[PDB]
């Protein structure tokens, strides 16, 4: 999700009025299905997994 | 009473009566609001009030 869908995390305060915080991928690593391969999941032990 | 507690106190203490039309003003009198438009912050607005 937070790579491809985005994530509202917490709120921060811009110039004195509250705005949002979204964490998401950069553009170029979430356009074509092959980009699925770029993402690895950290395991129980300490290894990345495609 | 305002005479009693004006001079002989270390902090200000009023003694008074409510008007007949409560929640709705005196006769000679106004309620001004100084408002922040550019995002100038608490200090600049405060100082502006002074």
């Amino acid at each position: 999700g937070a790579a491809w869908g985005g994530s509202y995390v917490n709120d921060f305060i811009d110039r004195g009025r509250v705005k949002k915080v979204y964490v998401m991928s950069e553009a170029k690593y979430r356009m074509l299905p092959d980009d699925i391969g770029d993402w690895y999941v950290r395991a129980a032990d300490g290894q990345m997994v495609p | 009473a305002t005479r009693a507690f004006s001079q002989i106190k270390d902090a200000m203490v009023f003694a008074f009566n409510l008007p007949a039309i409560v929640e709705l003003g005196t006769a000679t009198g106004f309620d001004f609001e100084l408002i922040d438009q550019a995002g100038l912050g608490h200090e600049k607005l405060t100082q502006a009030r002074n």
